[PDB]
């Protein structure tokens, strides 16, 4: 019974199933947040590498001056969803001023996810996503997930892609519930070391990109992401 | 051991039979149990309101579609309320533009021709339910019997439903009788509620259980719920 | 052989067989061109003692001069009578003078006919008999699922059809001027009766209509009351 | 194409519903030959169970049953052979339509068929029923349980006789209705007045 | 089986089609005169209950172009509006009567757009169309299920089609010329119920036949009555 | 297996793709409605994959109106649709009749939106294949029939309910419920009990975390229980078992 | 057409419900005659497990068992073929409709059938019981393996009783039940009444 | 339609999960003796292997084993058939709908019934183990292998036993868990609680 | 339901990946016990194909290897059954969905099966290897080719033994890489982390 726009026996919709499965194909990301910041990592398929440095993409995308987000799965796909997210994050401003809330648009986003999921004859989106950012005139850091059926979840921290399960883990006992990482620059120490798993030595296959509140904004360069790797493989000699 | 002639309302069966529309009478068979009978001065639907659970309600199974008509329902809720709200629309588009009170033979008929576009087309699949229509016009009384295979019989009594047969034959006998009750409307309900009562198995009908409903010579169609019916038990 | 649109190796439709195949199950219906005008007669079968009689009419009338009846599905067949009542006064809207029943049929045959081109629609299942007047005489057709019809000179379908044929081809020679306008009810009425013994142990309600500019007036009239009464003795005589 | 259809012509013409119509009818009262063919080798195997030993010699009762056994195996496979002839013969050309009433005839066929091989792994018997025994009675020189077995072998084909007629009236009876019922469709197999069309 | 090319590319829904043309069992065949054209099929009423005036497989579509079909009375009734009605509005969007081959395009044209888009079942029938137009003269083009039509000098549609057909082509090696040398129809008319009863080792009534005749702009179906005289006339000739 | 393609009939005319939906809504987590003449209790179990995802972003329990709430059972996409048209009928009734919405007239328009879905159209255009992968819990209060507590089945019919239980442990609770329920039951009584029935049924430790809880009344509305009320109501539960 | 039916009918008209409704409660008490053989080849099974060595000569009280048991299979296979006679009278006309009803006949068919089958390989194991003894009694000149041979082909004999047993309570309770749930299909399997659309 | 339920009913009421829970419960435990069945033929195919040659008479031990084994397989036939006919008894009314469940009835009889065939190759090796030695210790008269072949039809049946017994352990523990979870199934396989669409 | 879990509990507790590992690293250097095997069987069909005739008397070496082989069938026969132990204990609750864990479990279990099959075709042939040398060795009073049979009936032996050796490394191996990659869905055939979706 796998052809879904009808239900198994114990009532499932199998492809809606499948297409998760896709996002394990995929790259990998995780986000974190503070009192104060929200750090998003992700990593780098370094893999037939005779292609200029350049202009060729990286993950992270800015959706709005305030608000960003990532994903792993199909690139192609990926691509389409950033472009309509864009565009409805002005559509808003427009027809209300205020600019939006980090909650309406991964609603909008999942909407369309969800969109993808109903008529017959359309395929579902094969990514799942993570989308970060400050309310306009607000100061508590929002964190949020989203995924190929159409739900959307706020997480403290969360992380997507294959080996997610792995890292999530790690970072099960290490993120506290009670008290979230407090300055910026170890906010950062924690999600780099969480991604070190994976990634098989190089800050080369680590990307981090850091948002404040007020609209501020900035992705990270090799070798501050790699001061990093430093003073912590110090740490971990030393444990 | 096989058979493909059922796959849509849309094919024919070597011999001339469309199973699709079969089984939706046999969905009709599946619901609960009513009655209809007619006179010269009322028409009387009678039906047994059944529940899912204990600490739930029970499912009604009347309708009103203008002060002189309504029907009861054999089946599919759902599939039921459309019809019956398609008919409410009918009734009132004479009305509003004649200003004249829609004639049940001709309420037949357009139950007819709506369920019948269900039988020719793919895609769909037919109505689920049954029902019997109780009314009083310019010719009198009239009662009707529907079915989803779009036949509409003009009867002076029946039942639907699961054990409906043992109404349907209570009926069939006392027939010469309430045939000859006019000006009394509580009798032809005892009358009604006697050829019920004669097709029960699970237990008796209580307060919660029965349903009535009423239309006449000056009884503009009228329900009786519950406590309401208390005396007829 | 399973879809409606496909033909079989050999050039078969056979959806329109079986739709044929449930024609012949229901009830019979007839029909009989006469001096002027026609008449015609169908099989109510009564399964109880429930049923009003005088009640659910089988047969129906368009415009306001044409006889129309048939057997098989019913629904199928009051849904074509629609259309053809449309197309009959929009017709007569446009050229004001009422419809040719020549036309008629076709406008009909091709509307049943288009029921046979597309897979996604179902055949119509019923055999269709009706007639009326006009200028140039009456005239009687019947329409079958295939949509192919023709001009009888009394047609029949449903259950027993032979019993009336053989029936009809008598009268043919006896009376090969036409039958009288009265007689042709009474007769029609013997000649349902005849055909009815299969649904034997099961009583039924004969009905009868006609179309005369003698005797209706040039209009399709119910024969109901007197004349229909003596209409059946009269078969009832010979019904030994 | 004069002469070929002549052929196809007077076959058909001697044999038919007519000629199968009186096997039915033939084989409807003739179960009373079965409805006996069975008393009586039932009467047989109380003597056989209860007949205490002895010295042999060729018991001419039992003949008596097989004889009239095999005897009824051979006219029932000859009238079966004959309504089987009368279908093989009405069977259409060959094509990939109309084969509703072609179907009928092959599934009443093959239970036809089931018959005939039900009256031969018993239809010979006879000729087995003594062809144990040249073995058992010689080793004429003794097991005080080879005695016993002799008046096994003697009751064991008493039960068998009972046994295949008491199966043997359900097969035929069952083969009775199945032709009452369709027939018409086994010599009347396509129709073909659907040029009603054309 | 369905609407899209088999593995050699010859999609048999279209070939199966043909049978079906066939099936109906009538033979149709026609002839051209030298100021008239001619058409024979056969009128086998079976059923002593039905009325020979509405049999029939030739109607009138112009006021100059007749039509016979060898076909499904059904399917042909359609054929049969679709281009009475193409025609009459040709009439009024261009100023001049339309002829009989270009009908046949738009005809075939259309039975071809069915076949390709898929919006219907093609229609079992073979149209055969007559008259005789100012331009060519006796024109006489047929048209079949898999759209598709051409000129025939005289032609035939039928259960036995090649052995009309012979008899006509050894006529024609021998008369040599690619019509029929005569001045009256009635007289061609004999001609081709000669050439066909010859045709068939069998004989007509009067009743037993249909025929149709397209002349200097007036064609006219040949009626009961008429239709027999003809055979009085070729009778003693013979 | 063959008979389950959505609009086709079993032959004992049975809707399968239908029955299944339903078979969905089992998967949900535990959602428990108490009517009691003293106001109207929702309380449902949550269910947390990990530490990290912060609960009160499950949205099981939800306001539709100052006057009516409503917990979900299931597909949680399938959900906020219903919850959207829910909202939105409610409103344009307000702006129609400036008045409140009878809580089964709402609860019909939502059930008539869920049995409307067609396949190509015998008719009536439907654009949404599918049934529903969920079940409603809707609890309001309008001033005709009082208290009220409704079913709402993806088949398009719905019942009212004294007390009612959709989700995992469905019967777990029914059953209990079957005969724990009676009229006179105060609201602090039936919030214990709600509270009860779960932790039973339930999975783990009862605790705030897992389990979110709520109530609607004439006098104040809708309101979904903050995690102080939820905690110390635990104790006066895990206490009087002690006993008896 | 008017001689036809009356055959079909007078013979649907000798065995119905009626009929085998006495089959059901028949062999419903009767499994207790089943519940008996078992018990008694087992009290046996403990003799010959323990009752060393001899000098042979035919064991009256196991034929006595055999003898019961073989009697069993009789009776049973009799009975099923009653019930299979009831059934195969009411297949209806051969077509593709309807065949909800013909199925069940059918399925209900193949598990009597199976009954019958099981009732055959071991319902002659009696004149089988004193076969392969005529052959071990015999080599009476001695492997003193041989004279347990003997004492083995009387316990083995006696094994197959109690297991045939227990599996043939078994398959008769299967078939009770099976018939007690559709029944009403076998005898009704088309109703026809569907005409309610005409 | 009053006595006919009763029947099913009093049927179905002597045999549950109760019952069938002792057998899982029984044969849970009672692996132990196959456990055991097992060490005993090992340390006996050492002493076949290492015990050189003789002058014949038949090993007491070794019937030791098979009479515990042929024993065993008794055991275990009679509660399979215990278990089958639990099931056999709650087969639903036959017909194409809420199939989910017969399904599951219907696998677990395929895999019972596997259990109940590999009782049988070798239930009955013990009449089969005296049963080539009577043939090989015959020929009492003089190969020098032949007599190397009796230290082997020794040794060889040994390991049969060790095998069988290695194999049977699996089928059995495959079998508790397979009824473990589905037998609810097994039980209720019609549920029909779903008319809450009427 | 309590008790009922925790017995397909401490099953599935004793015995693991951690059980199965040991075979598949057991039986990866213990092909060279079979590498070995081989090279034995060579060795001494070129005695065999080159030792010119005899007068007769139980080859030793033969029986060395021949026993050597039975014993290797043997210990895999045992190791393979402890696998098929481990996963038929894995078996889900039957159903029509996640099936394909389930659908690995089954295909892995047909290889498995296969390899056991192979050790029974020749894991008996010692008893068998001297068992037509019985019939050999005797005629012992002489065709001058009966004794170049026994030349024969000695090298065809060591033959088949080369030649099932060289089969089975490849069987083994087969079995070893199937294991290795698939397993984990042989023991989480079901994952049900989906409910990610409610
Ligand atoms: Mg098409």
């Amino acid at each position: 019974d796998r052809a879904l726009s009808i239900f198994s026996p114990d009532g499932h919709i199998f492809q809606v199933e499948y297409a998760l499965e896709a996002v394990k194909r995929g790259t990998c990301a995780v986000g974190v947040k503070g009192k104060n910041c929200v750090v998003l990592g992700c990593e780098r398929r370094s893999t037939l590498k005779l292609q200029d440095t350049r202009i060729t993409p990286s993950k992270v995308s800015k959706i709005d001056s305030h608000v960003v987000l990532s994903f792993s799965g199909l690139n192609a796909d990926s691509r389409i969803l950033i472009e309509k997210a864009r565009v409805e994050a002005q559509s808003h401003r427009l027809t209300l001023e205020d600019p939006v809330t980090v909650e309406y648009l991964t609603r909008y986003v999942a909407g369309v996810q969800q969109r993808y999921t109903q008529s017959g004859g359309v395929r579902p989106f094969g990514v799942s996503t993570l989308i970060a950012g400050f309310d306009p005139r607000d100061d508590e850091p929002k964190l949020y997930q989203t995924e190929p059926s159409g739900i959307y979840s706020s997480w403290s921290a969360q992380t997507i892609g294959r080996n997610s399960k792995t890292v999530r883990e790690f970072l099960e006992k290490n993120y506290d519930r009670k008290e979230p990482p407090a300055t910026v620059e170890e906010c950062v120490k924690l999600t780099v070391r969480s991604l070190l798993e994976v990634v098989q030595t190089g800050a080369k296959n680590i990307e981090i990109t850091v948002v404040k509140p007020d609209s501020d904004i900035v992705a990270l360069s090799s070798e501050e992401i790699n001061q990093y790797v430093t003073q912590i493989e110090q740490e971990k000699q030393e444990q | 051991f096989r058979n493909n002639y059922d796959g849509d309302t849309v094919t024919f069966s070597p011999t001339g039979r469309l199973f699709q529309v079969e089984y939706a009478l046999e969905a009709i068979k599946q619901g609960s149990v009513t009655v209809g009978l007619r006179s010269n001065t009322h028409a009387v639907l009678v039906a047994l309101k059944r529940n899912a659970d204990e600490l739930s309600s029970y499912q009604k199974k009347i309708i009103k579609c203008d002060e002189h008509m309504g029907l009861s329902l054999a089946g599919l809720a759902p599939d039921a309320r459309v019809l019956s709200n398609y008919l409410r629309q009918q009734c009132n588009y004479s009305s509003l533009v004649f200003n004249r009170k829609l004639a049940v033979e001709r309420a037949g008929h357009l139950l007819c021709d709506k369920a019948q576009k269900n039988t020719q087309s793919y895609g769909g699949r037919p109505y689920g339910v049954g029902l019997l229509i109780i009314g009083y016009d310019k010719s009198g009384a009239h009662l009707l019997e529907f079915q989803p295979s779009g036949n509409v019989t003009e009867l002076y009594g029946t039942a639907i439903g699961a054990r409906s047969q043992g109404a349907k034959t209570y009926l069939e006998r006392t027939l010469d009788t309430f045939i000859k009750i006019d000006g009394n409307p509580d009798e032809l309900i005892k009358a009604g509620v006697e050829a019920i009562s004669q097709s029960l198995r699970d237990e008796s009908l209580t307060v919660d259980n029965l349903s009535i409903a009423i239309v006449g010579k000056d009884t503009p169609f009228t329900i009786y719920d519950g406590e309401a019916v208390a005396k007829y038990i | 052989d399973l879809s409606n649109s496909v033909f079989s190796p050999d050039g078969r439709n056979f959806q329109v067989e079986y739709a044929v195949k449930a024609v012949e199950n229901g009830t019979t219906s007839i029909g009989i061109k006469c001096n002027d005008g026609v008449v015609f007669a169908v099989e109510k079968l009564i399964t109880s003692k429930l049923l009003v009689p005088q009640k659910n009419v089988k047969i129906q009338v368009v415009d306001r001069h044409i006889g129309c009846v048939y057997s098989g599905l019913i629904p199928d067949g009051r849904h074509l009578v629609n259309r053809g009542r449309e197309e009959a006064a929009s017709f007569k809207k446009l050229y004001k003078t009422p419809i040719p029943i020549p036309a008629f049929a076709d406008r009909l045959g091709q509307y049943v006919q288009a029921h046979t081109l597309y897979n996604s629609v179902r055949p119509f299942g019923v055999s269709t008999i009706f007639g009326g007047v006009d200028k140039n005489g009456a005239h009687l057709y019947m329409l079958e699922p295939s949509g192919s019809y023709w001009g009888y000179k009394g047609a029949a379908t449903g259950k027993g059809r032979q019993s009336a044929k053989a029936e009809l081809e008598k009268l043919v020679d006896h009376h090969p001027e036409g039958l009288s306008a009265r007689e042709a009810v009474k007769q029609a009425a013997k000649i349902i009766y005849l055909a009815h013994e299969d649904n034997k142990e099961k009583d039924f309600e004969l009905e009868i209509s006609w179309c005369s500019l003698s005797e209706t007036n040039g209009l399709h009239k119910f024969v109901k009351g007197d004349l229909l009464q003596e209409a059946i003795d009269f078969a009832q005589k010979e019904i030994n | 194409a004069a002469l070929i259809q002549n052929l196809r012509d007077s076959y058909t013409e001697t044999s038919s519903f007519a000629v199968i119509e009186e096997w039915a009818a033939g084989t409807l009262q003739e179960i009373e030959g079965i409805a006996k063919a069975a008393a009586e080798a039932h009467g047989v195997i109380r003597n056989s169970t209860y007949g205490r030993a002895q010295a042999e010699k060729s018991p001419e009762q039992l003949l008596g049953v097989l004889q009239r056994y095999q005897d009824l195996c051979h006219n029932v496979y000859c009238q079966a052979e004959t309504i089987r002839t009368v279908i093989a013969i009405r069977i259409p050309e060959h094509k990939e339509e109309d084969n509703l009433g072609v179907a009928v005839q092959h599934a009443v066929l093959k239970i036809i068929d089931e018959l005939e091989i039900k009256t031969l792994g018993s239809g010979e018997k006879s000729g087995s029923g003594g062809a144990p025994t040249p073995i058992g009675m010689y080793a004429l020189r003794e097991s005080p349980s080879l005695l016993l077995e002799l008046r096994q072998i003697d009751a064991d084909f008493m039960l068998k006789v009972e046994l295949a007629t008491t199966h043997l009236s359900t097969m035929v009876r069952a083969v009775i209705n199945a032709y009452l019922l369709n027939w018409k469709k086994l010599i009347q197999p396509r129709t073909g007045t659907d040029h009603m069309v054309s | 089986h369905i609407t899209i090319f088999s593995p050699e590319g010859r999609l048999y829904q279209v070939e199966y089609a043909f049978k079906a043309t066939n099936q109906t069992n009538i033979n149709s065949l026609a002839v051209r005169g030298k100021d008239c054209t001619v058409v024979i099929s056969q009128k086998k009423v079976p059923d002593k209950l039905l009325d020979p005036t509405t049999v029939s497989y030739i109607f009138c579509i112009s006021r100059t172009i007749g039509m016979v079909v060898n076909g499904p009375i059904p399917d042909a009734r359609n054929a049969a509006l679709r281009a009475k009605a193409e025609a009459a509005e040709f009439r009024y969007k261009y100023g001049y009567d339309m002829p009989c081959d270009v009908l046949a395009k738009r005809m075939a044209n259309l039975s071809q757009i069915y076949t390709q888009r898929a919006y219907m079942r093609p229609l079992g029938v073979i149209l055969t169309f007559v008259s005789v137009d100012e331009e060519l003269g006796p024109s006489i083009y047929k048209t079949d299920p898999a759209g598709y039509y051409v000129g025939y000098k005289a032609t035939a549609t039928g259960p036995k089609q090649q052995e009309i057909t012979t008899n006509l082509e050894n006529h024609f090696k021998k008369s040599k010329i690619d019509h029929i040398n005569e001045e009256s129809w009635e007289k061609v008319v004999e001609f081709a119920i000669t050439h066909m009863i010859d045709a068939l080792g069998t004989e007509f009534s009067k009743n037993d036949l249909e025929v149709g005749v397209a002349t200097k702009d007036k064609f006219f179906t040949l009626s009961a009555e008429n239709i027999e005289e003809r055979l009085v006339a070729i009778a003693e000739q013979d | 297996e063959y008979d389950r393609g959505v609009s086709t009939f079993s032959p004992e005319g049975r809707l399968f793709q239908v029955e299944y939906s339903l078979e969905a809504i089992k998967l949900g987590s535990t959602a428990i409605g108490i009517a009691t003449k003293e106001g109207v209790v929702l309380g449902v179990e949550k269910r947390a994959t990990s530490p990290l995802l912060e609960s009160d972003s499950i949205e099981k329990i939800v306001e539709i109106d100052r006057h009516i709430g409503c917990a979900m059972s299931g597909l949680t996409a399938d959900a906020r649709s219903m919850i959207e048209h829910a909202r939105t009928a409610a409103v344009t009734h307000n702006l129609y009749y400036d008045e409140d919405i009878n809580v089964e007239s709402l609860t019909q328009s939502v059930c008539d939106l869920a049995l409307r879905f067609g396949e190509g159209a015998s008719g009536e255009e439907r654009l949404m294949s599918r049934p529903f992968g969920v079940a409603l819990l809707i609890a309001g209060h309008d001033a005709d029939d009082g208290y009220q507590l409704f079913h709402a089945e993806p088949s398009g019919t719905f019942y009212r309910y004294n007390a009612k239980a959709i989700g995992s442990g469905s019967e777990g609770a029914q059953a209990e419920l079957l005969n724990e329920w009676h009229s006179s039951l105060t609201l602090k009584e039936a919030e214990l009990l709600v509270l009860k029935i779960l932790k039973q049924v339930m999975e783990e430790k009862l605790d705030e975390n897992n389990a979110q809880l709520s109530c609607i009344t004439k006098q104040d509305g809708f309101k979904i229980y903050d995690n102080e009320k939820t905690a110390e109501l635990i104790k006066e539960l895990k206490e009087k078992e002690a006993a008896e």
